[PDB]
């Protein structure tokens, strides 16, 4: 049975291999603290503090915590995730597991200045699933609070909360409030456990490979072919240069002038910046100059926005403003971070496939041109699809977000969330837990108001994940070596993926997906 | 939802000196009420809570044995009354409100949503 | 990873003095600061410890309600307070740092990986 004095479940850390599948499996210690003192609370921003219009909001803070295992190395070690790498063409999410055991609730009294902590027996907590997807979903906007990407860390669970529809700081009739008591729940004492299970819905391989080809040069270099363009309006000549038209075959030497069947993907463009700092623009741009949609009078920035290029090639030194994704070094402050203290990642894969962030998508015509007027090009700055467009979504990396819930509306395009990995539509449910209030003691005479005096109290316990995911083989007859993940041969103070002399465990860079190669 | 000081003053050492506040409006507010005091130059210090059913009341270590902490809900008021005062007793007392009270947590300033201006006291020997 | 003391001084019996404490880099280190005081001729003795998020704090019985310990992580600094002194409280103290703050040996010195240069405090009466 289970009791005060057995333990409800067992460590489990693990990877298996087996054939097409691969199943990761996490174990971590957790404590959870009671937040707002059991309280829900009004939260707002508005201009009246002197934030600007671009930034109000209005809402609600909970006394709920949830559960978040929503980046990758929650369930790869970096050994793990070069298997990965460095062997397959894709891989999908198919199934998981969740376990939460071995839970012990904690009292703790303040006397004078001294802090004493006990055990209380008889006191749960409280856990539930949201299945029907009734509450605002806030996982997928890559906040902190997720498990930690070493087995021996012991971590703090975040506080829920939620926004809805503001004017200004003030709400509006449409504004929702929502209880998380008034939910099915169920509760733990020390000996229970808590367990479910989820089942992924059909989705696309990630593309873990870079294209051998690009776009323009799809053709057979070899060969003329059968079809003509304009080649020339004006005779060539001595002295007159009349009006003419002239037509040839496009071949091995014009191929920017040949035919082709396929279009770059879209654009949206962003202003460069150089990591060489005496290149740039002296002055503040990163608001002013930054790119951006705006939504009911509100503006955004478009960050990261749609998957382009990172730099043409040899331009390594530059990047889009707000096109990238940035991760941080271990101590990395947070705000103000000078660069050396970021990690800058870089999409230039896909360059093949996919316009440069900071160009042009091409060229168009303004005019009509004649005898009388010199004909006009115009730039093109943004591009929606065409008929004929290709491209390649962003990557994934090791440290960043699996999945995201596609919003639920009439219709979207392309729904491949915008900060990288897996659209769904029904996606793994988020997961509530709270400690239960404890009153200290009551008055003897009956008072109407709610009690609000209570013994202070926290909890802790393990937390077990374990997902199964689908691999893509690599069938490739390319002839020569491939590029491959590979840690540095020479020698290091320190290395790399390791704790240090004081016990941190740090990453010492991003690591994408894409190493293998594959024809377009 | 002003909190207001009042009673403040200069005494002699040994001598019996109240404090007093008030609070308007949110009578589901002002669960509790209790005093901090910051002395010339050095850190806020917790001095004593009481709920609104006075079920559960605190006192500093320092504070303990000397003051006594009173309630009236109907005036909305809290009172601070003092006896055997010592010089280190010198300080701005600070009237504090919250919706709540914990039993680990109460000593602590981030608990308390209102504060007052405050007062001085002064004792001399 | 530097610790630096400041603040040192003399002082006649029953001022304030105001002990300070810098570092330079490796925020994911200095979890726990705290103080210690070696007076002449006698034992290194743990003065005061806080951790990072202020959650759990420890005094000497000596130093307890006399010292206050606090701490800015934008900084990258901790502080002391102290108020009554007492020329028994001549002494050298060392700010000390740490990964880790354990309840039963955070008194001990074997659980502080670095050390200040140390400060001399005086006080007379």
């Amino acid at each position: 049975a289970d009791g005060v004095g057995s333990s409800s479940g067992n460590w489990h850390c693990d990877s298996t291999w087996l054939g097409d599948r691969v199943i990761t499996t996490s174990t971590r210690t957790w404590a959870l603290p009671t937040y707002n003192n059991h309280l829900y609370k009004q939260i707002s921003n508005g201009t009246s503090g002197g934030a600007t219009n671009d930034n109000t909001y209005f809402g609600y803070s909970t006394p709920w915590g949830y559960f978040d295992f929503n980046r990758f190395h929650c369930h790869f070690s970096p050994r793990d995730w070069q298997r990965l790498i460095n062997n397959n063409w894709g891989f999908r999410p198919k199934r998981l597991s969740f376990k939460l055991f071995n839970i012990q609730v904690k009292e703790v009294t303040q006397n004078e200045g001294t802090k004493t902590i006990a055990n209380n027996l008889t006191s749960t907590i409280q856990v539930f699933t949201d299945s029907e997807y009734q509450l605002p979903y806030v996982l997928g906007s890559a906040h902190q609070g997720c498990l930690p990407p070493f087995p021996a860390d012991v971590f703090m669970i975040p506080q829920y909360g939620y926004l809805t529809l503001n004017n200004g700081s003030q709400a509006v009739g449409r504004s929702s409030f929502y209880c998380l008591e008034y939910f099915p729940s169920q509760m733990l004492r020390t000996g229970n456990n808590f367990q479910f299970t989820y089942t992924f819905e059909d989705v696309p391989f990630h593309s873990s490979y870079a294209h051998s080809q690009s776009l323009d040069r799809l053709m057979n270099p070899l060969i003329d072919q059968y079809l003509y363009y304009l080649s020339r309006t004006q005779t060539t000549g001595g002295t007159a240069n009349t009006q003419t038209l002239g037509f040839s075959q496009g071949g091995p030497n014009t191929m920017a002038n040949q035919a082709k069947n396929w279009l770059p993907g879209p654009c949206y463009r962003q202003q460069r910046v150089s990591t060489t700092t005496g290149q740039n623009n002296n002055s503040n741009f990163a608001w002013t100059a930054g790119t951006k949609y705006h939504l009911n009078g509100r503006n955004s920035l478009a960050n990261p926005g749609i998957a382009m290029a990172t730099h043409k090639d040899d331009e390594e030194r530059f990047f889009p403003s707000n096109g990238i994704l940035i991760f941080g070094k271990q101590n990395a402050a947070r705000d103000n971070a000078d660069y050396s203290d970021v990690m800058l990642t870089s999409e230039e894969e896909i360059k093949t496939t996919n316009p440069v962030a900071t160009e042009e998508y091409g060229i168009v015509a303004d005019n009509l041109q004649q005898q009388n007027t010199a004909p006009q090009i115009g730039t093109v700055n943004s591009q929606g699809a065409l008929p004929g467009m290709v491209w390649q979504n962003r990557d994934v990396y090791l440290q960043g977000p699996i999945w995201a819930k596609i919003p639920h509306t009439d219709g979207n395009f392309h729904p491949s969330p915008l900060m990288g990995g897996f659209g769904l539509k029904h996606p793994p449910p988020q997961i509530l837990i709270k400690n239960t209030p404890v009153p200290a003691d009551p008055p003897t005479t009956f008072n109407q108001s709610k009690l609000n005096s209570f013994i202070t109290q926290y909890s802790t316990g393990q937390v077990s994940v374990e997902i199964e995911w689908e691999l893509q083989k690599e069938n490739s007859k390319r002839w020569n070596p491939e590029i491959q993940y590979t840690s540095n041969y020479y020698k290091s103070t320190s290395v790399d993926f390791a704790v240090n002399t004081e016990g941190v465990y740090s990453e010492p860079r991003p690591i994408g997906t894409r190493y293998l190669t594959r024809n377009l | 939802v002003q909190i207001q000081e009042s009673g403040g003053g200069i005494v002699q050492a040994g001598g019996s000196l109240r404090l007093s506040c008030a609070a308007s409006g949110r009578t589901h507010g002002m669960y509790a009420m209790g005093w901090f005091r910051q002395a010339p130059g050095k850190e806020r210090e917790f001095v004593a809570v009481q709920d609104i059913t006075a079920s559960n009341t605190h006192y500093s270590s320092a504070v303990k044995g000397r003051f006594t902490l009173s309630r009236d809900n109907a005036k909305n008021t809290a009172y601070l009354q003092m006896n055997n005062l010592k010089p280190e007793d010198t300080a701005v007392y600070y009237c504090a409100a919250g919706p709540t009270l914990m039993s680990g947590s109460y000593n602590s300033a981030r608990d308390y949503d209102y504060w007052g201006q405050g007062t001085q006291v002064t004792v001399s020997s």
